């Protein structure tokens, strides 16, 4: 259920991962132990958290008109995570320490995270 | 009664580190409860206590007891560092108030205020209602607010403080329908061929509904899908439709079908699924035809054909036909069935009457049709002395009838002279003898 | 001189200023007074060390095929203040200090500038 | 000459130690000491220092009246810097290069050269060291293109190394430049505004290009583009103009470029007319003859500048039409050359006369005629009066009628009888049998 909100778009993550800066850092409030345990436990948090991350990052670029700017992209992905949000708040019905991570690894957290959707209870 | 609280008044000020000290009089206690935003908590003894600073201590207490009885106590913790306490979610439906919770924690503050970002000012439309302890509310979230951001704002001694930041987001209500259309229009197929069709989608929202479904029946087929989000507001999806292999059982309506909280609409299409292929003609004349000496006509077939034309060709009398001719689809239309060849016979001479076949090859089947000619002529006479008797002698097709004064007629004979005459439709001549 | 070593691809640059994070950190070994006259006392040692911080800010990104790139752009512009070095050198350390791309490069275009006059 | 105290090739110090000297000459003249760039010249005849840095590390030179001189060369061990480094580093294509990587400590040993990240330096880099200074990397070769280096020492065992160091490379020219130019030649109407565009390609930007007018020594008005497309990759445009030809301007114009290689040379005319023009020339004789039912083609072949603006064929003053082909004579991308036939199929006895055909352009209209006569085997008739037989016979040529028992001919003779008239001309043969009975 959902799976249908995650737009194919998600495969531009590789395009946008190689333009940052490889020592730029993203800030997070991170689930402990969410590696582990099954889906369903950290899940709800989770995905609140990864929508105000993205809309802080997405202050910092520019708009342009020509091709694939940085800032198209991030605009895109923060309309998938939010309606993700809605969906579980409307079908299934404490605060972390903040965190700091290099885009590589934010990303992959963010990549597993859709995952998780594609079979869900 | 419901349980007495001491101190009984309804609001307390307590300074940030101060102890806070609530006792609840009731013969029936049960309960304590503390809420302030989503944090909660619940106490067993009769009697609350906490000596430390927390400004988070500040909102709600409540008492309860055994009858059902409940009376409950609001409380500030003034605090010079937490002017607010805040939760950086906030989400509104279109056409409903909306809440920014950024409640107060000390309540002797005015020009209690909504503020755009980055100096930039609010949109004028906005009205909007404060209350210390909710926070601040937004009336009637309408579509051009999308993305806006803000800050709550408050004055005290005379300096303006500002909250922490917020984004708002608007998620839309169903004004009109979905939009539907087909990639293709009408379908036909040699059977065992797979066949492939796509619908698409344009529509305000992700959570539109769509399918395939087929006339008369409510087995929903296998499909793929695939999607984009094209700006704000604006959501699209297209779906694949495939048969690996039709049999003639697949003809018939396939239906696209959409719907939405507001209505709903569709796109329909046929396929047909056919066994083997044809070739069929039709004569735009009659199939023998007469013509005079230096006219000229047109012969013209129609026909329909599947698969596609493999070669046309145009013969005469146990020869060809060349160049003469033109042949090109009765429409450009990707459905076109249908075929047209005309050819020319122009200032036709007058013995090459005689049979004219057209032929036309497909991959299935091979079709043949032919007209015949034959060549209006005016009188051509002559003359031959028999015996005692006079013979006047004349051709054409169609027939010469001739009077005194290739169809051949003779006629007979039994001072100035013998004068003979034919005439026919096409023409006239005659021949001239005498005697002195 | 040397008017003609600065290929035309200093066009992108303002591209590039919009796809970089507006926070992110430059380290630049700053002539002072380069705000000031002459250009040809600055100029000299400036075009140095714009060649060094320029190499290292290429190390850090990837490189990739389809549309534009932060590497593909910043690569080019190496090529060009390499040439430069190479023209003045043969026709002719300040302190590390740190700026955000949009100040550094109004420092790079004001530098390039100074190039198309000269004696 | 002059005398050092004291009197080793070198001397070695701890960091911190007062470094102390004198050069001793009656003919003293300076201390010169330097290292990489930083260099100092003093006036003591003494030479001391309060305590021993590293940089004071390098050589110091008595410098005397003669110009006679004495050097004497200096270390100063300090266990956090091995290296003292420069960061630049170029090289010209296939000589050798040298890589500033001087040694503070000379105790230390297997001292070599290593790539980054643990990557392998391809095979070939032979060097040398020596430890007064640097590093020497022999015939520098295209592929060492922005390598990367470290430089490095094993000490008590220790393996230590020295910041990155990345290698960029001048390219040196196989071969020479390499030229395209946008059309081939040009013909103009006076006045309009000229343009062409010439494209050089290379390895470098410091190729050498230039308009010049043909058998004419002065430079023209001419404006550039170039990209950089990757690695050793170089391309330039030129574009030249005149907004407006007077006729003088005809004639040729050169692009020329020049490089330490050689040189290459491409070359384009230039034509420029006061007017237009048109010009024909017909397939056939201009007066052609046919026989009735045969088929004859009328076909042109004229050269005309601006192209032709209006076609039009016409019969005895009237549109005999839509029997005609036109086009261009050639495909080549100036042709000016073109064809027109008409096709007449059948023709019959009538309709011969007069043939027409048109063109005009902006500048100019022309017209050519051709006149045509189909002949016919003769008809033939017969008439009498005063005892005259007479036979009369049209056709073409002139027939002839022979007696036997628009061209127009006659002749006359004067118990049963059966005579006869029988006649060709050139076209033909026809009988006419006449029988008159007593
Ligand atoms: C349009 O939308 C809703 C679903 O969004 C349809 O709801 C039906 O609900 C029943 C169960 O209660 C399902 O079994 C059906 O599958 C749903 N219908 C369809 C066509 O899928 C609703 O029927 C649709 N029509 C309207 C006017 O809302
Ligand atoms: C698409 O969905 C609706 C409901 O099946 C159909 O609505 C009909 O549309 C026509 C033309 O407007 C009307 O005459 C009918 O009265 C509507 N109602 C019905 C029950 O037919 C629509 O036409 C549908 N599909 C097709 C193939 O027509
Ligand atoms: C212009 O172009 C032509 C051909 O590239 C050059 O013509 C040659 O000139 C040399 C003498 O200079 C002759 O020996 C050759 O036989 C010529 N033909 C060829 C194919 O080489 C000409 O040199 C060029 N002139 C300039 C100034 O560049
Ligand atoms: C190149 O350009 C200049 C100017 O014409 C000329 O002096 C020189 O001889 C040419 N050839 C070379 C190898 O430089």
């Amino acid at each position: 259920i959902c799976r249908n909100r995650v737009t194919n778009n998600v495969k531009d993550v590789t395009k946008l991962v190689a333009n940052l800066p490889k020592d730029y850092m993203i800030t997070l409030k991170y689930v402990p132990g969410m590696d582990v345990l099954p889906s369903h436990c950290w899940i709800s948090e989770m995905v609140v958290q990864l929508s105000d991350s993205l809309t802080d990052l997405l202050d910092k670029f520019s708009n342009i008109s020509e091709g694939l700017s940085n800032y198209s992209i991030i605009d895109k992905l923060v309309n998938i995570v939010d309606d993700l949000v809605e969906c579980v708040k409307e079908n299934s019905s404490k605060s972390p320490e903040p965190r700091l991570f290099t885009p590589e690894e934010f990303f992959r957290i963010f990549n597993r995270s859709i995952d998780a959707f594609k079979d869900f209870v | 009664s419901p349980p007495s609280i001491h101190p009984g008044k309804s609001d307390l000020i307590v300074r940030v580190g101060d102890e806070i000290r609530l006792l609840c009089t009731d013969p029936g206690f049960v309960k304590w409860t503390f809420e302030i935003l989503d944090e909660t908590n619940e106490n067993k003894q009769n009697e609350w206590i906490t000596e430390k600073a927390e400004a988070t201590n500040t909102g709600k207490y409540t008492c309860t007891n055994k009858h059902g009885l409940s009376n409950s106590i609001y409380v500030f913790v003034r605090d010079p560092a937490k002017l607010f306490l805040v939760d950086r979610s906030l989400y509104g439906k279109e056409d409903n108030d909306t809440l920014v919770r950024c409640p107060l924690t000390d309540p002797e503050v005015t020009n209690y205020s909504l503020k755009g970002c980055q100096g930039k000012p609010l949109p004028k439309d906005l009205r909007f209602i404060p209350d210390p302890k909710a926070g601040i509310m937004i009336k009637s979230v309408k579509r051009a607010y999308h993305r806006l951001c803000l800050h709550c704002s408050v004055d005290q001694e005379g300096k303006s403080v500002l909250s922490e930041k917020f984004i708002l987001k608007v998620r839309p209500a169903f004004k009109a329908v979905p939009v539907v259309s087909v990639s293709k229009a009408s379908y036909l197929l040699r059977e065992g061929e797979e066949f492939t069709v796509t619908c698409t989608i344009k529509d305000v929202s992700s959570s539109v509904y769509s399918t395939w479904k087929r006339e008369n029946s409510q087995t929903k087929l296998q499909e793929k899908y695939n999607s984009w989000h094209h700006g704000d507001f604006n959501y699209e999806r297209q779906a694949t439709l495939t048969i690996s292999s039709a049999r003639v059982n697949d003809s018939g309506v396939f239906m696209c079908y959409a719907n939405n909280t507001f209505g709903s609409a569709n796109v329909t299409t046929t396929l047909e699924v056919v066994d083997k292929g044809f070739i069929n003609i039709f004569p735009m004349i009659n199939t023998t035809v007469f013509v005079n000496d230096g006219e000229n006509v047109d012969l013209i077939v129609e026909y329909e054909a599947f698969p596609k034309p493999e070669h046309q060709q145009w013969i005469y009398m146990n020869r060809t036909f060349t160049d003469k001719w033109e042949d090109y689809p009765k429409s450009e239309n990707e459905s076109n069935i249908r075929y047209v060849s005309e050819l020319h016979l122009t200032r036709l001479k007058g013995t090459e009457g005689g049979t004219y076949t057209f032929l036309v090859s497909n991959s299935d089947v091979n079709a043949a049709i032919a007209f015949n000619v034959y060549v209006n002529t005016k009188p051509e006479i002559l003359i031959r002395l028999v015996n005692g008797m006079l013979q006047c002698v004349a051709a054409g097709f169609p027939e010469p009838t001739i009077d005194w004064y290739k169809l051949v007629v003779q006629s007979s004979i039994d001072n100035g002279t013998v004068e003979c005459k034919a005439y026919n439709d096409v023409g006239k001549t005659s021949a001239y003898f005498n005697f002195a």
